[PDB]
RNA sequence: CGAUGUCGGCUCAUCACAUCCUGGGGCUGAAGUAGGUCCCAAGGGUAUGGCUGUUCGCCAUUUAAAGUGGUACGCGAGCUGGGUUUAGAACGUCGUGAGACAGUUCGGUCCCUAUCUGCCGUGGGCGCUGGAGAACUGAGGGGGGCUGCUCCUAGUACGAGAGGACCGGAGUGGACGCAUCACUGGUGUUCGGGUUGUCAUGCCAAUGGCACUGCCCGGUAGCUAAAUGCGGAAGAGAUAAGUGCUGAAAGCAUCUAAGCACGAAACUUGCCCCGAGAUGAGUUCUCCCUGACCCUUUAAGGGUCCUGAAGGAACGUUGAAGACGACGACGUUGAUAGGCCGGGUGUGUAAGCGCAGCGAUGCGUUGAGCUAACCGGUACUAAUGAACCGUGAGGCUUAACCU
RNA sequence: AAUUCCUUGUCGGGUAAGUUCCGACCUGCACGAAUGGCGUAAUGAUGGCCAGGCUGUCUCCACCCGAGACUCAGUGAAAU
RNA sequence: ACACAGGUGGUCAGGUAGAGAAUACCAAGGCGCUUGAGAGAACUCGGGUGAAGGAACUAGGCAAAAUGGUGCCGUAACUUC
């Protein structure tokens, strides 16, 4: 589901165990986030050596949710433990130097399409 | 444009090699008998009078039987006079079936809507309920957004009320043709058809360009 | 909020012009007796369908 | 509306209806005729006919029936010898419903419900 | 004339091996992966079974370390290829959704001995 | 002064235009991409949270617009009680004092079964002119009409140069309206299985009654959005601002005077639905009936008999229809309701038997047993003959033609 | 500050932002010593605040079971 | 004032579960609440079950839901001990 006040883990490195979801945005009456939908997020525990700081608000995309992704054929591919990737708002693409979990290729919009070009087997 | 009167049965899936299962609404055709052929004699117009399939007719009245005698020897379902457009539609040659869908891929389907009883407002008309919280009682789902102040004095259809809805003509234009087989007398479309199993489903090709 | 004028004796009749729950409409005939009964009901004397049942 | 509900709701709670129909269906075997209401009597066939058809199958493992559904303590000594061998063979239709109209000066649809005593 | 439960059987397979809830299936499926056709394999036990028409489905749970992946499949799919039915499982229910709540040795299914 | 309850919020829209987004025309100090910015128009469209009672003001983050306004400065026989607000009381201050502050803080009550207009749905009477059954025209009405971001059309147009766009599309998101149960989860007290307590069944196996359906878990039929599908068209007609031609009054000049064209996201027809009480009540087809007598203070009434068609309804078995009526099936020329005998989804292999076992219990017979809606067969039980309503060719005037 | 005019002060921390929370500033327009001043534990029908646990309060309602409402029948009130 | 859920002091006590005079089921004993039959509607009052998020709701965790037994372990700061 991933909605307001949701506390979840980051898929990029240096983000630490906890970040909070603070409205979906992008249109009228926007509630809940699906795989590859952009949500607004706040950083709370990030590692001192990382590019990001506490209380500075960013854009992120859902990479793990139990609603999964079904766009390719109608069969649902699902993920355990809600998680998001951190997106650059100006220069585009993800902001880390590593990525956690096995990930997915359905994240195909050109502003984050670089995710298939990383260390994962996808 | 003539309607083929397909009846409601259900939905199935049909697949492709990319694993996409392709859900499609099923309609099985029996087509028209053709039972009058009007030309010029009444108000200059041309009209076919289609008649669909066959029925048992076990208790018919003489006002119906005297018409079945001039229609043929087997009694069909419905009537539908179907007025023809000049230089656009014809009654000549062989009677037509699913060749109506050989290149036109959008359709329209008329049927009869389901009965909503009370109907109300907060389900049918997308209205908000009042909350049972903060010591609030007695009026949670009861309609009451009907005026101001004394200023309105007369009511327009943007205001919504309870009362019987359903059991009348309803038409949909959302449907896209996925597969047709003239030898299996089959029509498959993407999207859902209104009301109950059986019924009528008048079904004709789209006239929007 | 409340009644401020009494409804007329014409309005009384406009609300009593459909008051008959039973007319009462014609009866049905038996099959072994010169008797008659209510449509799809046995008489209080037991007459129905030529059976004469549960009589008193 | 009532979505898919096809059984009628009558009078009293479903728990009271359960016991009233249990008590009426078992007692009709000894009374032969009961006087009651038409809507109630039209649902009695749904429980008193399968209680008679219960004696159609013969087995030492069929005598422990009428103990979890439609209990009666006295038919279980006679019904299997009396109606099981020839009457229960017809598997239904054992009942007659007698529509009698009014009971007195009140509004209740009065009915008598009886069991057929001879098949030919 | 007559098309319900019949037309969908034209897309149904000519043979599939027989299996029940709790069985260890090992399913192989065709994938294009945004580049090139490959045969992919998925291991695990069936926690809910298919029984109805063409699009009836079954859920497979990896369970070999009590954790990891879970995925749904259809036996009449044109991209599902083959099924190993590598072991029969001993279970006493129709649904095994409680195996999504267990993750230890309590998630173990025994051999059916069919 | 015989009471139009106090501020904001939620619910709910609706009207204006000095137009916010959309369109139409234009000047730019507009070479191009952007930007600055004025006429013309009301079809379609215009944000949520923090402290705070506060809408607001401030802030955080978002827009194509979060436009400027009216609506008892739109909110109680609609709601909450926080602002406001007494009678408990305090802090600060003032007033000998009793009291006082639209200062401050805790605390402090929220009543209402509708007569009629306004409305929504729905019966019965009357009109449409012989009765009956039904399908078509269409006076007129409503619905549809908006769009962010990016990619392509296009490094093409322009311009040292950097940079970088129209038409028309697609990819991805939304408002709003509209429809489904195939997906998928949930629910599912008419289906199945497990289990705690206690009473009943002599007791035990085993099964009920009650305990939030005692508790726990699946789930058919069906609902449902937490699921899925879909949208603003061409031809023809006609329209402010604007685009105008030929041309006078006023030799020229001019869109106007005589004379005649183009055209907007708007609009009529076209599509989708309603609709002949359209008392201006239209059309056409299918079906039916070919009768008399008595009396009178009668150009009209009251009585009796022959003979009632085609059809309709009651009365039933009830449902895709339902608050009640209405209305869809079926009434033995029958599948309408119930039941039986099965199948299917669903549950999970029982109560027994055999063996093994101290025994709890396991395994085999056994994919057992059980069932409701889904699906099939069946007249097993029930829907009686009739009775009832509906009458005998259907009022008045005119024209022409054949006679 | 329950006391504060500029004041919803100023500044550090806590938020995405905080007329509120904790602390520091002194310039207390008017705290202050029984008219009581400062100070701590268990406790308290105690005002304010931070985090977690647990949750249909909410996202957004959806289905299930009764009573009153509905239908007829019985015996039959009120303001106005 | 009503065949009015209100008020009203003393006296006795049981299976099983339970620490209990709470509470579930029940025995002895008592009783079926002095209008009836149906329909299965919104709506009101009362109940039941609920996915994935979680206080975002709201002035405000108000309200509701979860927890809840016993035995054996384990036990912080603050403190007037």
């Amino acid at each position: 589901m991933i909605q307001e006040q949701t506390m979840l883990n980051v898929a990029d490195n240096s983000g630490a165990r906890r970040v909070m979801c603070i409205k979906v945005l992008g249109g009228s009456h926007r509630r809940y986030a699906g795989v590859g939908d952009i949500i607004k997020i706040t950083i709370k525990e990030a590692i001192p050596r990382g590019k990001v700081k506490k209380g500075d608000v960013l854009k992120a995309v859902v990479v793990r949710t139990k609603k999964g992704v079904r766009r390719p054929d109608g069969s649902v591919i699902r993920f355990d433990g809600n998680a998001c990737v951190l997106l650059n708002n100006n220069s585009e693409q993800p902001i880390g130097t590593r990525i956690f979990g096995p990930v997915t290729r359905e994240l195909r919009s050109e502003k984050f399409m670089k995710i298939i070009s990383l260390a994962p087997e996808v | 444009m003539i309607g083929l009167v397909g009846k409601k049965v259900g939905m199935t899936r049909i697949f492709t090699e990319d694993g996409v299962s392709i859900p499609v609404t099923v309609i099985e055709v029996e087509a028209n008998r053709v039972t009058q052929v009007k030309d010029l004699a009444n108000d200059g117009y041309r009209a076919i009078q289609v008649t669909t399939g066959a029925k048992k007719a076990n208790r018919v009245t003489k006002p119906e039987a005297g018409h079945f005698a001039k229609a043929g020897v087997e009694a069909g379902r419905g009537l539908w006079e179907f007025r023809l457009a000049e230089g656009e539609e014809f009654t000549v040659g062989q009677s037509i079936s699913v060749e109506l869908f050989a290149d036109v891929k959008k359709v329209d389907v008329t049927g009869t809507s389901k009965g909503k009883g009370f109907a109300g407002t907060v389900k049918r008309w997308n209205f908000r309920t009042q909350d049972a919280t903060h010591g609030n009682s007695l009026s949670h789902r009861v309609p009451g957004s009907i005026g101001q102040n004394q200023t309105p004095g007369k009511v327009f259809k943007g205001k919504k009320m309870a009362g019987q809805m359903g059991n009348e003509r309803v038409t949909v234009q959302s449907l896209d043709v996925v597969r047709v087989d003239a030898e299996r007398n089959l029509l498959l479309v993407k999207g859902a058809v209104p009301g109950a199993t059986g019924s009528d489903l008048i079904v004709k090709p789209a006239v929007k360009a | 909020a409340v009644q401020q004028n009494k409804p007329t004796r014409s309005k009384r009749g406009m609300r009593r012009s459909h008051d008959a729950l039973t007319a009462v409409t014609s009866l049905s005939v038996d099959k072994t007796s010169g008797e008659k009964h209510l449509r799809h009901h046995i008489t209080a004397d037991g007459y129905y369908r030529g059976r004469k049942v549960i009589a008193k | 509306m009532r979505h898919r509900k096809s059984g009628r709701q009558l009078n009293r709670n479903s728990s009271h209806r359960q016991a009233m129909f249990r008590n009426m269906a078992g007692s009709l075997v000894r009374h032969e005729i009961i006087k009651t209401t038409l809507p109630k009597a039209k649902e009695l066939r749904r429980v008193v006919e399968p209680l008679i058809t219960l004696a159609k199958t013969d087995s030492v493992a069929n005598r422990r029936l009428a103990f979890a559904r439609t209990r009666d303590n006295e038919i279980v000594a006679k019904l299997f010898n009396e109606l099981g061998p020839r009457f229960a063979s017809r598997a239904g239709g054992y009942t007659r419903i007698l529509k009698c109209g009014f009971r007195a000066g009140d509004n209740a649809p009065m009915a008598y419900i009886e069991l057929v005593d001879r098949s030919e | 004339s007559n098309i319900i439960k019949q037309l969908e059987q034209e897309q149904m397979k000519q043979d599939v091996p027989s299996f029940r809830p709790g069985d260890t299936v090992e399913v192989k499926v065709w994938v294009v992966e945004g580049s090139k056709k490959r045969l992919q394999a998925f291991e695990g036990v069936v926690i809910a079974i298919r029984n109805r028409g063409l699009h009836s489905a079954f859920t497979v749970r990896k369970i070999s370390n009590g954790e990891g992946v879970e995925r749904v499949f259809q036996t009449h799919s044109p991209v599902v290829d083959s099924i190993s039915v590598k072991r029969r499982g001993a279970v006493r229910k129709a649904k095994l959704y409680y195996l999504r709540e267990r993750t230890g040795k309590a998630a173990r299914i025994k051999e059916r001995l069919n």
